[PDB]
RNA sequence: AAAAAA
């Protein structure tokens, strides 16, 4: 199934993008305000920005490590986008182009960067270690599946605790959640992607082009190129990830690094903050409920 | 349809009442009941087993 | 695994006078079924092989039919998956000349061998005259067309498949055992084919 | 299925000669039963030109027709220009109400709940 | 081990501005493909063959207006010296080269005047050492000249690695799990990049610094296959 | 059994390559291999620089057949639907045999199925490069009562007649496209061109019933003679058959014309032949 | 993919008693072919051979350690065939032939590759078939020979684990060589072509070990149309077809 | 209000004959009268309202659609996304000719009625109504944007003049404006300002739905874009 | 260490619902399951080729299928 | 058994709702009718694409299950013969477990089954009547029935169940058992106590669901 | 009508004589009217390492169920 | 796999 789009569309949309606008009214730098919303248990995490739904979902399951890398831990993530976010999508496919873009962009952001630590994930060596998986489900699609999808994960994982684990000879055995509190995972930086949109319009022919930043979901059929950049507030480059599309100067590639740090800078800010309005929000409930006793 | 899985102790474990065509009457859960427990006391001692 | 339910992945497996039975057409599922049972010493062998066809194939131009054989382990698993895809390409070797393939144009014959039991007190080698046996008979059930009966036989690791009377041959199975047993394989399993071939017959006349 | 300009269908059984049938036996959920095509022109005799294909044929009713050419090796192109040809067994809805029996050769009626649908109705 | 001397050398004595063997073959498989090449860059051997324009497989598949670009890349097993017990033929890896190298070369190649048709290219890896993106971008250039197929301009890949301060052009295997590289790929002789990857980390405060050595490499590595392919035209328009 | 064990290893004509400017003046008429921008003229091909009148191009060093209108070629049947034929003739793109095309004599497949080979010529052309092919002549047909041989389609070059009669009693069918027909000769290729200054049967699948192994023979020299220009790039012509088959009659053994060392020598024979007696 | 016309021509020509092949080889003339070894630093062994329809077959030798007591196979063939699944059905069946071809009890002596009494050398064959118009068995098999002939592995120090830093130890082994043969009519060919598989009544392949014919040897059906039945006297010649004519090859592919 | 829910009695009497209409649904065994959809039941006539965002064919419906593909017999255009295509005719044209086609390309929206609509045969479109004056505003669209809102607002829109949405808008800039019966929604206007203010509007006045909010929002949206 | 139990079953010849089939069938065996014991001299760990032990399953709570 | 749901969340679907019940949260989505596949076409009736998604991990054998399971329940619901030859997508994805997703997916299935009914009048299809599922399960110690129960009380419960009844009239009427899922040791008596309280619990989240779509779908009016 | 042979696939199948490559613990052939189950029950050993009539104490086997319809492709929904 | 002039 594939998305039909008109011709008056595609000719209005690029028109606008010539006169700096937008429909839903937003600049080329501006990135979609995100609202992050945490679920009862610890892990679980929804982001939305404008009309695009997301949900992340960490879980964590006793395993053994790779023959390998017997020092290290195991991380999987699963991106598999259900017909819920539109019938655009099939049910079960892997094979998609951008969507093991988006599985792979992720990836690169959270293990070739050394954000999680995997080493602390190993319980014995070469014997038993901890498995972290993050399940991404994509609710609504609006666009922004790569940006969307790199915050769910990072919120998610910070405020995702694993039960504490104690190594008694070569038995290992596990802690309950009411006798002890679960030991949170270890985060070294925080990783961000932002997703940029090219376009090259006619008319008004020697030196044009247009760069938009989280594109929506008719803006997103009507650009020419793609580019993904991941910075955090390190002051350093997590991943960037171009393939092909409109071709593009190195200084108008740098040019959006730094469009981009401002942004991963804001929102960084406001998960760590949320995190901590979180954190707190579970310490008071539990000094409550223990004063009525 | 119907899905009973009747024990010789007289208990049951698995019941399965998916009504897409018609009615389902109480009376008919009983006579499925019923054939349902003969069904599986036959099932139990036949080979001597 | 998302498709099966194979349990814990931690976990590890367990560590430690020739006779005829005949029977065909006891599936109603296909179009030709048959069943080949064989005691011999202390090494038994018992399949099924169930024939789907001749079925028509949608846009198929082919003037001529289209055999596919698949073996299967039904209980033991001992073979390997590509040991059984040789023996296959093996089999429809065989078929490819028995069967009358100009009687199907446009159609396919699609041929499942099930191995169930095979106790053992090369080696794949033995089941071989056992499968073209149990194809043979299930063709001839489900309706198609062959120009000849096919038999085989196994004498020292080596097969040979005979038709027309053993005077000539629809193929050979060599595989280990020793040299200069050209003539004596080819006089013993023509005596295994001669009575296979009896065999089968007498079980399409008498059910 | 139904179209427009023609009907689609798929070959069930055969009619034997000298009433005796010989059923093709196959499996209707993947598409290996023989499929056939009904033209407009091929309808009924009476007006070639102008035949409502709605008004004559229905989603799951049983027509008995005759096969004119085989043509490629996919469809067969059938016709009920006689009256011994058409539409034999229907319900009502598209199969959710009644049973339906022919009376008239282009009106079809059931005696159950009185509802008359418009088909090609053959001669008993 | 000692990766950069401080006397200026490496583990092979390169500099930080030489970039290793560079040899390129045309037309070495004339009898497989419509168009073929032998990258041997360094340690790294590469077959690319690229069968097309043709009429597609099944109608499936067919694009009216432009062509069908299908890439597949091949990892042997006995690539590097470690072989993998499993293939790495539906990796996540591969399924990401192989689409990245389709959409590099989609906007390159004209496939407006080939319509209806499919250019389909195979990619076999026979040894891998650093940089294998840049060389099969390299592979690719090539096989399409070869083939006769339209494009705008060359395709040249690069990487580039980053230890400490001081840059490093066309990393092996062993510099690449020591340090963060940068694979480039440069349309003809600007300075517009078709292809800009990073994987591991790198300061943003030093980028520019490592892409202007990237582009420049990059140029030179297209000058060899300039060179290497007029060397081949001058052989066979002799006759 | 021959091998080759190597170890350790594995009015001026300007070449030029994709992204190069060939030149700067927009009077030129822009042709094949060149692409259009801001009044200059870029090359998107590796090859020789073509300028001919108004007209400037670039020629591939290497590409498929290219088809035009008239050039005789030999195809095979790819696919059969509706009312068309589409047929293979080493191209692009499938050429196409509608049915008004053909001979019909007083179910397509009673007549031209899949794998059918024929000559047909190129009646016009579509706007995606796709050939029309024609078969309505005494000279072309369903090809029969011999074999087929490939050469690269760069080593046939155009010509008033394709169909050329040798000794030996066999003809040849020199496709442009490089797919090559020889046969027995028949009535028609005996008298073809002669007559001229002086019908169930053309679709059927049988050979002719008496096929004699002087003819067989000759059928399978004449092929590896072809096969041996084509192995030295030298482009086939009707003399240089007949030379490279007389040349090949030194050996005894039609097998001995397979080898490596055994082609060059016949190449390299009518090449300094045709140098020798040509100058 | 020919035509019938072509069939029943090449069919007539093959199956007649001065059978003419198409290219005019003698029933056991080999078709010119190119052999390059030792192309490959990061693997122990490397071969490419190139046939006459452009057919092309890369194999390489790579080794490591481990305990011959509990594996009892030192030697495993990988097969990929290009644009072809590794699940394919001729691709798991010339994997699981080429397996029995070269096995350890079978035409390959296993204390060759004996070190020591506990640790040994397990070889892993690779095989990447570039081109194939037909039935690669035989051209593999050349392709796996030439590759076993010229091969360098990491030289031992002590007796009966280390190894030698720069010497290396040259593996001499006699590798089994497979031929396939093709039966048309009442006559035997050797090599067959891409156009003679397709019209040839049967097939046979057929192994070669230490100057004898030795086990796998299978009878394929090179097509799937006009395959037919054939007397047990075609065998007994096809044999001895083998049997004299492996010297030559032998011989040549020995320089 | 009277609010209604499937499988609940009909109130209506089946005395007195009542025509049928969307909503209710007449079992073809049982012959009772039931409702199949969730909303209010509207008896001047007998038809039920309810939220839909997908729009099905039927008759004398005025819809935009876009052409998906060119045929040699009709023309194949999707009325909304995921939907069955529709045929559209070459002589469903004004002015229709035998060997001349209409000029239309893959992507031209086109403002049609539905002529027949049948639940188990593909629909059809015709560019000229069955008669009102042949020109309703039928035939191509050129430029301008068009808008995706749900089948409640667009019947509202375009059957009740008490709607106050084109009342406000007319105020605001003048406009031409289309809207269809399958959720969308045409408007054109001179400069690209006042198209991209009207929206806006659309896109924030179906999102909340409200009579009253109208004046509201297109008071700030136009002093927006300035 | 502990017991895991492994099944495999094949359906021949199907015409309606094989659920209540399987079970049946599934339960006749599991009525007569023969676990051998294991020894051991990372260890791995070796089962006898001779000596068992009938699994001792609820006969109380065994039950049939039907439909 | 306080719940709480919400209906049309999501937009570029023709129907969506949102359930919840204690811990266990399950959204679903509902396209339809659009045009169906090749393989999944219907000639006289509607065809059903129903996928169910679990909170952790990737759909396996237990998810076809709930798939089966629901399949059942929204096939009566819907008049198929509307809506020939065509398609209706409705994907069922699980946000909390809301239990011990191991032993037990039975209250997962009653929520999937509440939030599908629910997409389904969002969606505007044709529905011949209503529906209400419910999780039950009785103690083996109390040995007491207890409607909509929470985590805890299912592990050392004895066994579990699942009821889904159709409802016409008001609401109120009972037309027929849509579903009747049971797991675990219970004997007859059991079996009609359940429906006694089940009937009763399952008619008052049936007018509680009522209320819910009159303050949604009412002012979209 | 129900007809069934246990313990005759199983290497326990005979006393004195015992299958040393059979690995079948237990085993089943079942034919009622026309179809045919054939079950087989196979073992494994797990370490494990972790710390009355619930759900907790009581365990299950893990079922591979193969119907054939003669097609081949991957598990159906129904298996 | 329709098309252009009159
Ligand atoms: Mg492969």
């Amino acid at each position: 199934k594939d998305i039909e789009i008109s011709a008056s569309e595609s000719k209005f949309i690029l028109e606008a993008l010539r006169q700096n606008y937008r429909l839903d009214g937003r600049s080329f730098d501006q990135f979609r305000d995100v609202e992050i919303t945490f679920g009862k248990e610890f892990g679980d995490v929804s982001v939305k920005m404008g009309n695009t739904k997301v949900h992340c979902r960490i879980s964590c399951q006793i395993a053994q490590p790779y023959e390998d890398r017997p020092f290290e831990g195991l991380f999987v993530i699963s991106t598999e986008i259900s017909p819920m976010a539109g019938s655009q999508f099939e049910n079960g496919n892997i094979t998609g182009e951008d969507e093991v873009l988006c599985s792979r962009i992720i990836e690169k952001s959270v293990r070739r960067s050394g954000a999680l630590d995997v080493e602390g994930l190993c319980i014995v060596a070469g014997s038993k270690c901890w498995a972290v998986r993050a399940d991404v489900h994509f609710l609504d699609c609006d666009g922004g599946f790569i940006d969307a999808s790199c915050i769910a994960v990072m919120a998610g994982l910070m405020h995702f605790k694993k039960p504490d684990i104690t190594v008694h000879g070569e038995q290992i055995i596990v802690h309950p959640v009411n006798e002890r509190e679960p030991v949170p995972l270890g985060i070294l930086h925080i990783p961000i992607c932002v997703t940029f949109s090219f376009f090259n319009p006619q008319d008004t022919e020697t030196n044009s082009e247009i760069s938009i930043i989280d594109a929506t979901l008719k803006e997103e059929l009507l650009r020419d190129g793609v580019l993904t950049v991941t910075l955090n507030k390190n002051r350093e480059v997590v991943q960037v990830s171009k393939a092909g599309g409109l071709p593009m100067d190195a200084l108008t590639l740098m040019k959006c690094c730094h469009e981009a740090y401002s942004i991963i800078e804001k929102i960084t800010d406001q998960i760590l903050q949320l995190l901590k309005e979180d954190s707190e929000k579970r310490n008071k409930y539990a000094a409550m409920l223990t004063s009525e006793n | 349809t119907i899905s009973i899985l009747a024990a010789p102790s007289g208990n049951y474990k698995q019941l399965t009442l998916v009504g897409g065509g018609a009615k389902i009457t109480p009376e008919m859960i009983k006579r499925s009941l019923l054939l349902s427990r003969v069904r599986a006391d036959d099932l139990s001692t036949r080979f001597n087993i | 695994d998302r498709r099966r339910l194979l349990g814990p992945a931690a976990a590890k497996p367990m560590a430690f006078e020739q006779e005829l039975s005949l029977h065909t057409g006891f599936i109603e599922n296909c179009n030709g079924s048959a069943l080949v049972e064989a005691r011999s010493l202390g090494h038994q062998t018992s399949l099924i092989t169930a024939v789907y066809g001749p079925r028509s194939i949608r846009g198929s131009f082919t003037s001529q039919g289209t055999i596919s054989i698949q073996l299967k382990n039904g209980l033991l698993e001992k073979y390997n998956t590509n040991e059984l895809k040789e023996v296959s390409s093996f089999l429809m070797g065989i078929f490819n000349s028995v069967v009358n393939l100009s009687r199907y144009p446009k159609s396919g014959i699609d041929i499942f061998v099930y191995l169930t039991y095979d106790k053992d007190l090369s080696q794949i080698s033995s089941l071989i005259p056992h499968c073209i046996t149990s194809i043979t008979l299930a063709l001839a059930d489900a309706g198609i067309e062959l120009v000849d009966m096919a038999g085989a036989g196994e004498a020292n690791g080596t097969v040979v498949s005979f038709i027309k009377n053993g005077e000539e041959i629809v193929g050979f199975w060599k595989d280990d055992g020793d040299d200069e047993d050209l003539l004596e394989c080819l006089d013993r399993c023509k005596e295994q084919y001669n009575r296979y071939r009896d065999l089968m017959i007498s079980c399409l006349m008498n059910q | 299925r139904l179209s427009l300009q023609r009907a689609n269908v798929e070959i069930l059984a055969v009619e034997d000669k000298p009433a005796t049938f010989s059923v093709s036996q196959a499996s209707s959920d993947l598409g290996e039963t023989f499929r056939g095509i009904i033209r407009s022109q091929d309808v009924r005799s009476t007006d070639r030109d102008r035949v409502k294909v709605i008004e004559c044929f229905k989603p799951g009713d049983i027509v008995r027709a005759q096969v004119l050419s085989l043509g490629d090796g996919t469809n067969y192109y059938l016709t009920t220009a006689r009256n011994d040809l058409g539409v034999v067994f229907a319900r009502a809805a598209n199969g959710a109400g009644g049973l339906m029996y022919a009376t008239d050769w282009q009106m079809m009626t059931s005696p159950v709940t009185g509802a008359t649908e418009k088909r090609k109705c053959a001669k008993p | 081990l000692e990766i950069y001397s401080p006397e200026g050398l490496r583990l092979d004595g390169r500099r930080w501005n030489e970039l290793r063997r560079f040899e390129s073959s045309i037309n070495t498989h004339p009898h497989a493909a419509d168009g073929s090449s032998y990258m041997e860059q360094g340690n790294n051997k590469i077959i690319t063959l690229v069968k097309g324009p043709k009429e597609p497989r099944l109608k499936s598949q067919m694009d009216t207006s432009k062509a069908l670009l299908n890439v597949s890349v091949n990892i042997t097993k006995f690539s590097k010296f470690e072989r993998s017990k499993s293939s790495h033929k539906n990796e996540r890896r591969v399924l990401e080269i192989q689409t990245s190298l389709v959409r590099m070369f989609e906007k390159n190649v004209m496939l407006n005047i080939y319509p209806r048709t499919v250019i389909d290219i195979e990619i076999h890896v026979l040894e891998q050492d650093g940089g294998i993106m840049g060389s099969l971008i390299n592979g690719i250039t090539l096989a399409l000249i070869d083939a006769g197929i339209s494009m705008f301009d060359y395709i040249s890949g690069i990487s580039v690695g980053l230890y400490d301060t001081t840059p490093l052009l066309d990393t092996n295997s062993l510099e690449e799990n020591a340090m963060s590289t940068v694979t480039l790929g440069v349309v003809g002789k600007s300075e517009k990049l078709s292809l800009l990857l990073v994987e591991d980390k790198i300061p943003l405060d030093r980028l520019e610094n490592v892409l202007a050595i990237g582009i420049a490499g990059a140029h030179r590595v297209r000058d060899l296959m300039d060179e290497e392919l007029r060397k081949h035209a001058q052989k066979r328009v002799s006759n | 059994i021959t091998i080759t064990k190597r170890n350790g290893a594995f009015s001026d004509s300007q070449i030029v390559t994709p992204g190069e400017l060939v030149t700067d003046d927009p009077i030129w008429m822009r042709g094949h291999g060149t692409y259009f921008l801001d009044n200059m003229t870029y090359s998107s091909v590796a090859g020789t620089v073509s300028r001919v009148n108004r007209l400037l191009s670039v020629i591939p060093l290497k590409g498929r057949y290219a088809p035009e209108t008239g050039d005789h070629v030999v195809g095979r049947i790819a696919e059969v639907g509706n009312k068309r034929w589409k047929v293979d003739i080493g191209g692009k793109q499938h050429a196409v045999l509608m049915l008004g095309s053909v001979n019909l004599p007083g179910q397509m497949r009673s007549f031209l199925k899949e794998g059918d080979l024929l000559n047909a010529e190129v009646q016009s052309l579509f706007q995606d490069g796709s050939a029309s092919l024609h078969t309505r002549s005494l000279k072309y047909g369903k090809l029969r009562n011999g074999m087929f041989c490939q050469v690269p389609s760069s080593l046939i070059v155009r010509a008033k007649n394709h169909t050329h009669n040798l000794p030996g009693n066999i003809t040849v069918v020199l496709g442009v496209n490089g797919y090559i027909w020889l046969r027995k000769t028949s009535q028609m290729d005996l008298a073809r061109d002669t007559p001229s200054a002086n019908s169930w049967q053309i679709y059927s699948d049988e050979n002719d019933p008496s096929i004699s192994n002087n003819i067989r023979q000759a059928i399978c020299r004449y092929a590896n003679v072809i096969k041996a220009l084509a192995f030295c790039e030298i482009g086939i012509t009707q003399q240089r058959i007949v030379s490279a088959y007389e040349a090949s009659m030194v050996y005894s053994n039609v097998g001995e014309l397979i080898e490596k060392n055994v082609m060059e020598s016949i190449g390299s024979d009518i090449l300094t032949a045709e140098k020798m007696r040509g100058n | 993919s020919l035509s019938v016309a072509e069939k029943s021509y090449l069919y007539d020509s093959l199956a007649s008693t001065p059978s003419i092949r198409p290219d005019g080889r003698l029933p056991h003339q080999f078709r010119p072919i190119e052999i390059f070894t030792d192309f490959l630093p990061s693997s122990n062994g490397s071969s490419r051979i190139i046939a006459s329809d452009g057919s092309e077959c890369i194999v390489s030798i790579k080794s490591k350690v481990v305990d011959h007591h509990v594996e009892n196979e030192l030697l495993q063939v990988d097969v990929d065939i290009a644009g072809q699944r590794d699940d394919a059905l001729v691709v798991e069946t010339i994997t699981s032939l080429l397996n029995k071809v070269l096995k350890s009890g079978s035409g390959v002596d296993s204390s060759k590759l004996q070190l020591t009494k506990k640790y040994s050398f397990k070889i892993f064959v690779d095989v990447l078939v570039i081109s194939s118009h037909s039935h690669p068995v035989s051209l593999i098999s050349f392709a796996i020979y030439s590759a076993l002939n010229s091969t360098y592995l990491p030289k031992l120090i002590s007796a009966f684990p280390t190894f030698h830093d720069y010497d290396m130890v040259k593996l001499d082994i006699n590798p089994p060589l497979v031929f396939i043969l093709a039966v048309v009519g009442n006559n035997m060919l050797l090599d067959p072509a891409a156009n003679e598989s397709e019209v040839a009544n049967n097939g046979l392949i057929i192994s070669w070990s230490n100057g004898k014919i030795t086990s796998p040897i299978r009878s394929v059906a090179l097509n799937d149309s006009n395959v037919k039945s054939f007397k047990p006297h075609l065998l007994k010649q096809g044999l001895a077809m083998v049997e004299k004519y492996a010297p030559d090859v032998v011989r040549s592919l020995e320089n | 209000s009277t609010f209604i829910f499937p499988g609940d009695s009909f109130p209506v009497d089946p005395t007195t004959p009542v025509k049928l209409g969307p909503g209710i649904y007449c079992d073809p065994n049982t012959q009772e009268i039931r409702p199949v959809n969730t909303g209010v039941l509207h008896v001047s006539t007998a038809y039920i309202d309810y939220s839909s965002k997908r729009y099905i064919p039927s008759v004398n419906d005025f819809v935009i659609g876009v052409i998906i593909g060119t045929f040699s017999d009709s023309y194949k255009v999707s009325l909304q996304n995921f939907s069955s295509s529709v045929s559209l005719s070459y002589m469903a044209f004004p002015n229709a000719s035998k060997k001349n086609r209409p000029t239309l390309q893959v992507g031209d929206l086109v403002y049609a009625r539905v002529c027949t609509a049948e639940k188990e045969l593909e629909a059809e479109i015709e560019c000229f109504d069955s008669t009102t004056g042949r020109d309703a505003g039928f035939g191509i669209l050129e430029d301008g944007m068009i808008i995706d809102v749900n089948l409640n607002f667009a019947r509202q829109l375009l059957f009740n003049n008490d709607f106050p949405l084109l009342k406000v808008l007319a105020a605001h800039t003048k406009f031409e404006v289309a809207i269809g019966l399958n959720g969308k929604i045409w408007v054109k206007c001179e400069e690209l300002s006042n198209t991209l203010a009207c929206y806006r509007t659309i896109m924030e006045c179906c999102q909340k739905n409200d009579t009253a909010a109208f004046k509201d929002i297109a008071k700030r949206q136009f002093k927006e874009i300035l | 260490w502990s017991y895991v139990l492994y099944a495999k079953i094949v359906v021949l010849s199907r015409t309606g619902p094989v659920f209540d089939l399987c079970w049946n069938s599934l339960m006749y065996a599991l009525q007569s399951v023969k676990l051998p014991r294991a020894f051991i001299d990372t260890y791995e760990i070796i089962c006898d080729q001779t000596k068992s032990v009938p699994l001792m399953i609820n006969a109380k709570n065994i039950a049939f299928a039907s439909n | 058994m306080s719940v709480q749901a919400e209906i049309g969340i999501l937009d570029h679907v023709d129907g969506s709702s949102e359930f919840v019940s204690q811990d266990t949260k399950v959204i679903c989505s509902v396209t339809g009718p659009i045009e169906p596949k090749a393989r999944q076409e219907l000639p006289t009736q509607l065809a059903l694409e129903i996928i169910v998604r679990p909170a952790k991990g990737v759909a396996t054998t237990r998810e076809k299950v709930l798939e089966d399971k629901l399949r059942a329940v929204l096939t009566p619901l819907i008049t198929r013969h509307c809506y020939p030859r065509q398609l209706c997508q409705i994907t069922c994805q699980i946000l909390e477990s809301g239990e011990d997703e191991a032993e037990f997916s039975l209250r997962e299935l009653s929520c999937c089954i509440n939030a599908a009914f629910l997409a389904l009048v969002d969606a505007g299809i044709a529905l011949n009547s209503m529906c209400a599922s419910i999780p039950i399960a009785i103690i083996k110690d109390t040995s007491d029935i207890i409607v909509d129960p929470t985590a805890e009380q299912l592990k050392i419960s004895l066994s579990v169940h699942t009821l889904a009844l159709e409802f016409v009239n008001g609401g109120k009427v009972v037309k027929n058992v849509l579903l009747l899922d049971s797991n675990g040791d219970f004997n007859e008596d059991q079996l009609f106590s359940l429906l006694e309280l089940g009937e009763q619990k399952c008619q008052e989240l049936v007018t509680n669901i009522r209320r819910i779509i009159q303050d949604n779908i009412s002012p979209r009016l | 009508d129900v007809a069934i042979e246990n313990n005759t696939l199983s290497r326990y199948a005979d006393a004195g004589n015992i299958d040393t490559k059979n690995n079948i613990l237990g085993s089943n052939v079942l034919k009622s009217g026309k179809t045919i189950v054939i079950t087989s029950i196979t073992g494994g050993i797990i370490e494990e390492t972790s710390a009355e009539d619930i759900i907790a104490n009581y365990a299950s086997v893990y079922p591979v169920v193969e119907v054939e319809r003669g097609r081949v492709g991957a598990c159906t929904d129904e298996e």
